[PDB]
């Protein structure tokens, strides 16, 4: 039953670990795309430091980079951004469909307008485009309660799905991860100072790079569907329509309906129901204990550039990737032309 | 750029199912009914 | 045999306590341009009542008015600096950001071990013999009632000991007998609470050790010293001389070592009554501040911390039962020359910290580096035509002691 | 809000650390290696002039 | 020059939008009252 | 009242934001610093020649 | 509480560091790619006395 | 690494040591194989060997 | 096989401080690796893992 939280726990870090295995060496090219594409000194890195003694010294090779792969690249991100799409909602063959349409994608333009849907949708496509794999977040924020659009950053090194879901959307998915950084300071205004701070251990970056930065912990968001028993009570008033099947989640009490229009009737149907939980995690416990979310399924939307299924593996693939070898030979051709010209000039 | 702004919009697809289906729970069922 | 990996091995660490729990607000941003190398702070003042039948004052002596001071001052540098030669060092060691782990680390690791020093060589209270560890409940309480029998309100109380004793006291908890919660903790984590009979007691695997001195003789006082408030009114401390010593011995007395006067007890400060520990009376105690030899005759001149106050024209400031005079008797607490790891406890307001910014050397590159709210600057050069880089690291302390009466050494009791 | 407005030229955010480029960044190795070819060409002319 | 005047775009977005916060605390808010 | 706007000289050495914030227009942030270089004159001029 | 303004005044400084110090290198990049640009002796800077 | 630090009043060290880069590594190294072999006869298998798996 | 030092103590390796285990300091202590053998004499020579530094 695993009645305690910390019995909890170690199922989490265990879990973890199975979606973080299989899926170490596709994240590894696409963070490798990434930087050689856009980091200014990304195109050598691996053998920044080389050199020879020299007449008991330590010069370096020279390492011109003269960047010619991120032109392509830029040519679709403009040409996606040019012309931007978003959803529609099509209405069917009935005599009221066209303005249940119109309300819909009305109230979700109001959505993705005053949220960050636009940033988050290009962050998206960014990341999907550069390396090959990009996502977003769909939340729900108390403003008295709203739907929300949001960006995730670096989702090649802060998404992680159960590794049984196939599809292209992972729906059938029944867990998954969400990780980013966090400050000391700020992880002191929310939580508590009391307990030190434990950080998720992944071993992913700091890959040919150097790190200067001790203050960034690592926080991530856990989350789980479940078939839960529900209880659904209905009111059965026949004034303004009679069949209405509410859940336990609303009561007389609770809401005030105070039986003003509504008739107890039947309340003892219970019925098995998809929910979806959520939770924020570290390396030592629960930093918010698990709560349930207005929903069916895990709002996370992946994005891909190119994705396949080869050998129990989803591979994905950018338009960085396939060019890495011959734009470093071209600069390692500049450089040895340029100091064996610069040797003997006359 | 095809397959990428293809791929794109079968991901907007399963972004604006979800939307659907979590607007239930915030905003209430919606019912014809003026007459 | 030539492939390496490039991630490093984990190293061994300490903890700090020291610095999370001392006061760093009265001393902080002080020592700045204009103030110069030491600022002080002032003294509470304290007042004595005449007593009688009619109201006539006119042949006593109306309360004095006597200003006191606590100065703190600046201490040494804490640097560290390194050479090597950079072919070699760039082999495959990139932008030197492996130096900088270890380094600051070394730093904060001397600094806290320079506090702890400082430390337990100005706290005048001692409890208990030094030869006992602490293996029951009362070796922690002891502490938080002989505070609160002083008086001390304002502030914070706190104890560190090592981890070895954490675990003699955990035990104990296993063995309770109707809460649940606390032997289920100490049963599996091995915790402790917090409050650990009163007082916020804490766990700390970085502790400095002291050695005793060796010492041997009767030893007694030949001369009356001073304690007058106005002779002591700005250090509390003083100087007294022994005989009754060995014929002469070098490093008779090491700095931190408890004297402890037979005769003279300590006083509720504000009622100035007799403090009675159940069934003794306190005596009086005092550190040794510097180290000090013997002499042929058996004369031995130490300076102590923390003042037997007995002056006779102001009884006010009093804070012992009788005056100090020759011919008393005095002993010096623990063995002959052994060495133990000291259990500290004071309050809030006993010992300050603070830090001095340190501008950045002309034509010189150099960067900020920060851990635990410490920060170091580090500079670059190269000097010498010796392909020879140089590395250096700084930081530059100051404390302070408040009062010596709020905080010292203890251990435990048989 | 904080009224601060900030403009960018290309920003990304790769690891932990947003990055940002403008339009002359990617050219500064050629242009300092085409002026060196040219110095190094004018001095040795005007050494050996007939 | 695509990006560069997008990304110009985006950020006038946000000036407009800190403009409107500020505004109605200075200007006074609006209402539509002339029956 | 009104509104005023204003240009900002040397952004790369004057604006520094508050390093949690990942957004493109620094929505999610809670604090910043803004330099501007000044001459001694003008530092006299206001505030106050005394410190 | 932070009752007093010096004690407001070092956290604005801890602040400070911390907003500084991760973004250093890039705007180290930016100032020397519009330096390289602008300044007509920009294109050669590193190495402007050697013989 | 490993360090050792100086205390100086005003901070020269103009006429002290100062620490070296002492570099020392460990070592793994592979070991023996381990190896399970069996063997059977073609007719042995065609009339005899079942349930093999 | 172990074999303790009786008058060599560990270290608390940063802070370079003894270790107290209440009133007895810890030893210091080492492991056999390899078999050794005791000739006429009773001189015996073995490699340890661990080193006193």
């Amino acid at each position: 039953m695993a009645e305690t939280l910390e019995k909890k726990h170690e199922r989490i870090m265990l879990r973890f670990d199975r979606a973080y295995s299989p899926q170490k060496e596709v994240r590894e090219k696409c963070i490798e795309a990434t930087r050689f594409a856009r980091v200014p000194g990304g195109q050598w890195e691996g053998a920044t430091a080389a050199g020879t003694k020299l007449d008991e010294q330590f010069e370096k090779y020279p390492k011109f980079e003269i960047n010619k792969v991120a032109t392509e690249l830029n040519r679709i991100i403009a040409e996606y951004r040019n012309n931007r799409i978003t959803v529609k909602f099509r209405p069917g063959d009935r005599e009221a469909s066209e303005e249940l349409a119109n309300k819909l994608n009305g109230l979700f333009r109001a959505d993705y307008e005053e949220t960050d849907g636009g940033e988050a949708c290009d962050n998206a496509f960014d990341d999907a485009a550069t390396g090959g794999f990009g996502c977003f977040r769909l939340t729900s924020m108390l403003v008295r309660q709203r739907i929300a659009i949001e960006p995730i950053y670096d989702p090649s090194r802060s998404v992680w799905f159960d590794p049984d879901a196939k599809k292209y959307d992972k729906s059938d998915a029944l867990w998954a991860f969400c990780m980013y950084s966090l400050s000391p300071e700020k992880y002191e205004a929310e939580y508590g100072k009391k307990p030190p701070t434990s950080l998720d251990v992944t071993s992913m970056t700091s890959w040919e790079y150097n790190w200067f930065g001790a203050d960034v912990i690592y926080i991530a968001k856990y989350y789980e569907v479940r078939k839960e028993s529900v209880d659904v009570i209905s009111y059965r008033h026949p004034i303004t329509g009679e069949i209405a099947t509410y859940d336990s989640d609303q009561v007389e009490d609770i809401e005030d309906e105070l039986a003003i229009a509504g008739f107890h009737e039947v309340a003892r149907r219970s019925v098995k129901r998809r929910r979806v939980y959520v939770s924020v995690v570290d390396g030592d416990g629960f930093l918010e204990k698990p709560r349930r979310i207005p929903g069916e399924h895990i709002p996370l939307i992946p994005v891909y550039g190119k994705r396949w299924f080869i050998d129990d593996i989803e591979r994905v693939e950018g338009h960085i990737a396939k060019a890495m070898d011959p734009q470093r030979l071209y600069n390692l051709q500049v450089s040895m032309l340029a100091d064996t010209a610069a040797q003997d000039p006359g | 750029s095809f397959i990428y702004l293809d791929n794109m919009a079968k991901s907007l697809k399963r972004a604006g199912e979800v939307w659907l289906s979590m607007a239930r729970e915030v905003y209430g069922s919606e019912r014809e009914v003026r007459i | 045999s030539q492939i390496v990996l490039k991630k490093f091995l984990p190293g061994f660490m300490s903890d700090l306590v020291l610095a999370k729990t001392v006061d760093r607000q009265l001393l902080a941003g002080e020592i700045n341009s204009s103030t110069g190398d030491s600022v002080s702070f002032k003294r509470p003042h304290q007042f004595s009542s005449l007593r009688t039948p009619t109201g006539d004052i006119s042949g006593q002596n109306k309360n004095n008015l006597i200003s006191g001071k606590a100065t703190g001052r600046v201490g040494n540098y804490i640097t560290v600096a390194v050479e090597y030669q950079q072919l070699e060092e760039a082999i495959k060691l990139n932008q030197l950001e492996e130096i900088l782990a270890p380094v600051r680390q070394r730093i904060v690791t001397d600094l806290e071990t320079e506090l702890a020093h400082f430390m337990m060589n100005n706290g005048a209270l001692s409890l208990g013999s030094p030869n006992t560890p602490i293996t029951k409940w009362s070796d922690v309480a002891q502490t938080a009632s002989f505070l609160k029998d002083l008086g001390v309100n304002e502030g914070e109380n706190y104890a560190v000991m090592d981890p070895w004793s954490a675990q003699r006291l955990a035990d104990a908890q296993t063995g309770l007998h109707a809460s649940d919660q606390l032997v289920r903790t100490a049963w599996e984590n091995a915790q402790i609470p917090t409050n650990f009979g009163g007082i916020r007691a804490l766990m700390s695997n970085g502790l400095a050790s002291r050695t005793q001195g060796a010492f041997g003789g009767t030893l007694t006082v030949k001369t009356q010293p001073t304690v007058t408030y106005n002779a002591v009114k700005d250090s509390y401390q003083f100087t007294v001389t022994l005989t009754g010593a060995t014929a002469s011995v070098t490093g008779f007395l090491k700095a931190g070592d408890q004297v402890k006067f037979t005769n003279t007890y300590w006083l509720q400060q504000q009622t100035k009554q007799a403090l009675y520990n159940g069934a003794t009376p306190i005596s009086f105690t005092a550190t040794v501040t510097a180290d000090a030899n013997s002499d042929s005759g058996g004369d031995v001149t130490v300076t102590l911390s923390g003042v037997p106050i007995y002056d006779t024209t102001n009884p006010q400031y009093n804070s012992v039962s009788r005056q100090v005079e020759a011919g008393d008797a005095v002993s010096v607490v623990g063995t002959a020359s052994q060495t133990m790891k000291p259990n500290l406890f004071y309050n809030k307001f006993f010992c300050g910290l603070g830090s001095i910014p340190l501008p950045k050397l002309h034509s010189i590159d150099s960067a900020v580096a920060t851990y635990e709210g410490f920060s170091i600057r580090v500079h670059k050069y190269a000097d010498g035509d010796a392909n020879v880089q140089k590395m250096r690291f700084d930081l530059l302390p100051a404390y302070v002691c408040f009062n010596p009466h709020m905080g010292g050494q203890f251990f435990g009791n048989p």
